[PDB]
RNA sequence: AGUAGCUGGUUCCCUCCAAAGUUUCCCUCAGGAUAGCUGGCGCUCUCCGCAGUUUUAUCCGGUAAAGCGAAUGAUUAGAGGUCUUGGGGCCGAAACGAUCUCAACCUAUUCUCAAACUUUAAAUGGGUAAGAAGCCCGGCUCGCUGGUGUGGAGCCGGGCGUGGAAUGCGAGUGCCUAGUGGGCCACUUUUGGUAAGCAGAACUGGCGCUGCGGGAUGAACCGAACGCCGGGUUAAGGCGCC
RNA sequence: UUAAUUAAAACAAAGCAUCGCGAAGGCCCGCGGCGGGUGUUGACGCGAUGUGAUUUCUGCCCAGUGCUCUGAAUGUCAAAGUGAAGAAAUUCAAUGAAGCGCGGGUAAACGGCGGGAGUAACUAUGACUCUCUUAAGGUAGCCAAAUGCCUCGUCAUCUAA
RNA sequence: ACAGUGCCAGGUGGGGAGUUUGACUGGGGCGGUACACCUGUCAAACGGUAACGCAGGUGUCCUAAGGCGAGCUCAGGGAGGACAGAAACCUCCCGUGGAGCAGAAGGGCAAAAGCUCGCUUGAUCUUGAUUUUCAGUACGAAUACAGACCGUGAAAGCGGGGCCUCACGAUCCUUCUGACCUUUUGGGUUUUAAGCAGGAGGUGUCAGAAAAGUUACCACAGGGAUAACUGGCUUGUGGCGGCCAAGCGUUCAUAGCGACGUCGCUUUUUGAUCCUUCGAUGUCGGCUCUUCCUAUCAUUGUGAAGCAGAAUUCACCAAGCG
RNA sequence: GUCUCCGUAGUGUAGCGGUUAUCACGUUCGCCUAACACGCGAAAGGUCCUCGGUUCGAAACCGGGCGGAAACACCA
RNA sequence: GUCUACGGCCAUACCACCCUGAACGCGCCCGAUCUCGUCUGAUCUCGGAAGCUAAGCAGGGUCGGGCCUGGUUAGUACUUGGAUGGGAGACCGCCUGGGAAUACCGGGUGCUGUAGGCUU
């Protein structure tokens, strides 16, 4: 069987990347984490404190409590047939705003505005996204040349 | 005598024979958990919400 | 003394070198992997003829000893002691374990280090010999030899590289022309049109 | 293991860090009127043999060292119990750690 | 009528649903408790929510492969410098004087490698997001933070519905609960072993609990899952005769 | 002598040798007693063991474990009793029966009874020597024996083998 | 005035009584501890994942090796300097860490987490929340806070042990600490006792019985979950047979052999495993008797020899008969 | 094979983390004897089995090798 | 064009050598009374302004090493899902999707925030 220590199998998942080792650059304690924000926990073995559970990294979450120095994230785990949502405190060295909600934010921003526009100018606009289409028809030009002959080439023993 | 000694064989099988659901969500989360000190001063600020209630 | 050869014939497990956690393995039966005329100039062998695998298996240091000296003498009676440079491409580093009976049956199992195998690829090369372009038949015969030594298929083909070096043969003078390569003895050392200046007038001047 | 003989912790009574006399704790002999030694009389006595178990299989080398505390203000003279982690070799106001000296 | 975690038996029909041999604790290993799997009773709503699926964004990773003229470790061969050290000599009066020569050393090369190496680095995979609990305004409370009527949180009123990817589907919730807790097999991956119809794992699917067509025969293979029937057509397999 | 798978080399035996005891005793029975057996007995006896006729002999070891013997000279040592403190429960101290520890004896008590190296004028041996070593270091005898693995030991005899 | 008896107390007491005499485990015993923990790997790029799988560690150590601050920079190497050399001390230069950080390993670290000084006790007092194993219980360990008291620094800050991953222990009992504390039963005072809270004394079989043997005189309930035959899979070992051809055979590889290598067959060897049989399949050998195989010793018919004869050796069809 | 244990001058042997590696015998030198022997006075002589590691320092402590000696191998 | 103080990302910024630096700067530099600290005013601290870009620093250079980024390696290796495909096996091919990394070749060699200077 294997131990239960907490550490165990971190070997690569906790070191510091090739070349980017020593000092932690200080905007990772100048970004602002608030109430109700999505965060991706991502140990980081340079700060032994606050350190997430192995189980929780590369998950994502939400900050529910903000303190002098670590966050409260709330994070989904899977323990069998279930889904706990766990309360986890980790030191902000090893969490990073999420781009997830983003494109959704962006696009939040772009509907509400072309919802608007279209609105006063009394017309319709799609806000929907959608699936890739299949490609439309379309002619492909030749330009007065032979497409290129291919043929499979003969084996050839190279050892 | 020797007998198996462990298996997660049929388990996957098991809980999914009733979904494995992911946790409820309400829109009001308990304020178990935030820090003691920043909650004695929100207990403060909803206990004199009615002192401004004839300005609003 | 040693079990046969089909015994471990087959590449089943991850490779055991030998290392700190691996302590007590007994030295490799092939202890010399060149021999002939090494110190040739790369250009008095143009020829190379390769013995190429084509089966994955492990091949054991025995049968690398043996099918070395069995290529050499036929290399020496045919060619002559300075007429031939033999390399041996395997290194036996795989190690291979045995659980010695005469009784604990099948309780702490694991075995001990019992000899050493190469672990060969479909298509790599096992050994090469490069020698004059007169002796083309001679090559062909010495490693068609060899190849009663191991178990599984080979094929002996005759590279289109000059030697042991990595340049196409029928390309090769002229890049010694135009010092593109320079002999280094074996093989050849590559100039690429690169680094400091002073090194290209060294060669050009 | 060496620890000082004295010490400036807190104190409960003085609500204030205080100078302590570090000592060594000491179990106290076991009282006869004690309710559980007074009940193990009444059960041990008649027939029947032994009626409570008796350990055997020890297994621990060492004990947790308890330090004795002790106001040293006059008025207070308020003691406490502090555990240390095990130890094998435990001394009182040793000599102290001397650095870049030859050892004869 | 001693106890028995052990062996043997345990009596009518139909209808519906339908397992487990796994987690943790146990003087626990032929047994229990425990969670999981099951059944029953419902109830709260519905005619937004959900998903063993994809799509779009966004993170996580160190396996496959590859690398070793990149770190660690292992390892073959030549070549160039060499006095900065040693082995053989060798003119000697003898020295770092001369003469070589083979070693080590350094410099670029070169063959071959790693489950407990690695600069790189897949596929498959794991989180999250895809709106009304949202978006945007105006105001009030604070003992918290504070150059600042700052900051953050909470509360109040108000305006916005093109319900903001595809596909499919009604959901949620609470009590009581039996049997199980010997498993075994196959594709792929995989540890030990010479190997085993051997021992031990991952994933999925099976047999167990399951008939049926085919594989002559057969727990698992291939096809396909079953109310009692008629007609038609198929699957996998077949069409000399049986 | 194992009725009903073992008739024997097993048990017994005479012989031999140890042990306890002079009766308020030795050994033993019994819930109990002015109880009972030996005992209607008295050391040439009774009680407890071992060996096992005769013949010859019975070596060394008391460290171990047992048994036994001496004891206020003297460590520990219960109850009771003595003293002191205290309001008392209680506490403390002193004193110290056997038994243990201390010291003798005892093996026909249970039992035990070594290792290495050199060495004689051919070689082999090694009477002899040095060394480490235990409470003694297996003596007189006897042996591939019902006891010796190696082992179907080696030589001889018995056989054609 | 003791024997003696009655009742207490200490010793002795397998004469006798009751009881126990772990578990895992390629049968059990012996052996080991895979029984409580930690590192790397296995492990198949989330987490999880087994074997008496592999390589190792643990039951400690530290008044500083805890806390803070300041200043410095390490291993190794090059070149110099009296005695001085491979190695003492001084100097300059290069030095991404190739050192050190208690220990196993892995991670982490360069005006520091290392070395040296200085001041110190955040290794203190206290209520909750969380994480890890997980049943989402306990312990242990750990993480953010909050309330006090302090240390340190010029200060921002940092510190409630050790840079991180290990270093440990329920109920009952006992012992110590804490309060102008509760109770001590009709009331009061005082001893005592019991409570309440927090430490310690230990259960290593580490969620925690108090525990030696033998049975061949043996017993019962079971087990083919499990050993001792046969049989089955396997064939390492055993047996038998090919391929290559360095050599042997005076010469000559192959008449006859054949190294180094390598490919098979068989189940007349022994293993490995534990599928059938423990409400029983009678367990060695011999005797008797029949049959079958060929991997042929003889005999029939043949090929080849380093076959003159004779004798022998290799090979073929061959198991009729011995 | 499991487990325990041991290697120290030429021989047999000690070594209470810091020894001028102890003792006896032996060898060498000088005395004594006509000479030898005993006996008296002096001296040399340890690859501490080998590698590696912890340690300020290891013959010792800790693992891995090379030899060596023990106790176990039972129910069938 | 560019510097100084404090920075963000942290080599396109590093390392080696060479060339050039106007003005303001930043330095080198001169001293030890005071503050402060040393075996040593070398460093640290302090008071200065004679001299100099020699060095640091800045910009530029090198068929420079490194670094960054492309190409090739290559639809290769590997891989999800499929077959009563091949093969004694070892393994291999195809179908349906995904798709690397060296050697080799090319290009590039810091951007930028706040505050304050210099530069007709
Ligand atoms: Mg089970
Ligand atoms: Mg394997
Ligand atoms: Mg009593
Ligand atoms: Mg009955
Ligand atoms: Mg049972
Ligand atoms: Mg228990
Ligand atoms: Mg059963
Ligand atoms: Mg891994
Ligand atoms: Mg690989
Ligand atoms: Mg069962
Ligand atoms: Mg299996
Ligand atoms: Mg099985
Ligand atoms: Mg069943
Ligand atoms: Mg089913
Ligand atoms: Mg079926
Ligand atoms: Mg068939
Ligand atoms: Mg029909
Ligand atoms: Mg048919
Ligand atoms: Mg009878
Ligand atoms: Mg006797
Ligand atoms: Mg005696
Ligand atoms: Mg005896
Ligand atoms: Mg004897
Ligand atoms: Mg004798
Ligand atoms: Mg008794
Ligand atoms: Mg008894
Ligand atoms: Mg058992
Ligand atoms: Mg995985
Ligand atoms: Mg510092
Ligand atoms: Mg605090
Ligand atoms: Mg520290
Ligand atoms: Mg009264
Ligand atoms: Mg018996
Ligand atoms: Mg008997
Ligand atoms: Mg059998
Ligand atoms: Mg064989
Ligand atoms: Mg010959
Ligand atoms: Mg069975
Ligand atoms: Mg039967
Ligand atoms: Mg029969
Ligand atoms: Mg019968
Ligand atoms: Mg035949
Ligand atoms: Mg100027
Ligand atoms: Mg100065
Ligand atoms: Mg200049
Ligand atoms: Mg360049
Ligand atoms: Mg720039
Ligand atoms: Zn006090």
């Amino acid at each position: 069987t294997n131990t239960k220590g907490k550490r165990r199998g971190t070997r690569y998942m906790f070191s510091r990347p090739f070349r980017k080792h020593g000092v932690v650059p200080l905007a990772t304690y100048m970004r602002i984490y608030k109430k109700g924000d999505i965060v991706d926990i991502k140990g980081m073995g340079t700060v032994q404190k606050g350190m997430p559970h192995k189980c929780y990294h590369g998950k994502t979450g939400r900050v529910y409590n903000v303190t002098q120095h670590a966050v409260g994230i709330v994070v989904n785990k899977q323990v069998k047939g279930k889904i706990l949502a766990k309360r986890i405190n980790v030191r902000i060295e090893h969490i990073k705003h999420s781009k997830s909600r983003d494109s959704f934010l962006k696009r939040v921003k772009e509907n509400d505005q072309k919802k608007k526009e279209a609105k006063e100018k009394g017309t319709w606009v799609q806000l929907k996204r959608q699936p890739a289409p299949p490609r439309e028809a379309h002619f492909v030009r030749t330009n007065g040349k032979e497409p290129e002959l291919l043929e499979p080439i003969p084996y050839e023993f190279m050892a | 005598a020797k007998s198996k000694n462990h298996t997660t064989h049929n388990q996957s099988r098991k809980w999914h024979r009733n979904g494995i659901k992911k946790p409820r969500s309400q829109r009001y989360e308990s304020l178990k958990g935030v820090d003691p000190k920043f909650l004695r001063n929100m207990r403060f600020a909803k206990k004199h919400n009615k002192k401004g209630l004839k300005k609003m | 003394g040693r079990r046969p050869a089909r015994c471990y014939r087959y590449c089943k497990n991850k490779p055991y070198p030998k290392s700190r956690f691996c302590r007590g393995v007994p030295d490799a039966k092939i202890r010399i992997f060149d021999l002939g005329r090494k110190k040739a100039k790369v250009d008095e062998f143009p020829l190379c003829g390769h013995m190429v695998s084509d089966e994955y298996e492990q091949l054991s240091s025995e049968a690398l000893e043996a099918a070395r000296i069995c290529a050499n003498k036929y290399m020496v009676k045919s060619c002559g002691k300075d007429g031939f440079h033999i390399r041996v491409r395997l290194h036996p580093f795989h190690v291979i374990r045995i659980n010695k009976m005469l009784q604990t049956g099948m309780r702490g199992a694991f075995g001990k280090p019992q000899g050493t195998v190469a672990r060969v690829h479909i298509g790599q090369v096992i050994m090469s010999i490069r020698t004059k372009l007169q002796n083309k038949e001679h090559v062909v015969e010495a490693l068609r030899r060899a190849k009663f030594k191991f178990p599984g298929r080979q094929k002996i083909h005759i590279s289109k590289k000059w030697g042991f070096t990595k340049f196409n043969a029928d390309e090769f003078e002229d890049m010694v022309a135009e010092k593109r390569l320079i002999p280094d003895g074996c093989g050849v050392k590559y100039i690429p049109n690169r680094g400091p200046l002073d090194k290209w007038r060294a060669l050009h001047s | 293991v060496n620890v000082p003989k004295t010490r400036r912790t807190f104190c409960k009574k003085c609500g204030k860090h205080q100078p302590h006399k570090v000592t060594q704790y000491k179990k106290g002999k076991d009282s006869l009127y004690a309710q559980g030694k007074r009940r193990y009389d009444r059960k041990q006595s008649g027939y029947g043999g032994q009626t409570k178990p008796i350990f055997r299989k020890k297994a621990k080398t060492t004990k947790k060292i308890v330090l004795r505390l002790e106001c040293v203000e006059p008025n207070c003279r308020s003691k406490r119990m502090l555990a240390i982690k095990r130890c094998k070799h435990f001394e009182l106001g040793g000599d102290k750690k001397r650095k870049g000296q030859v050892i004869q």
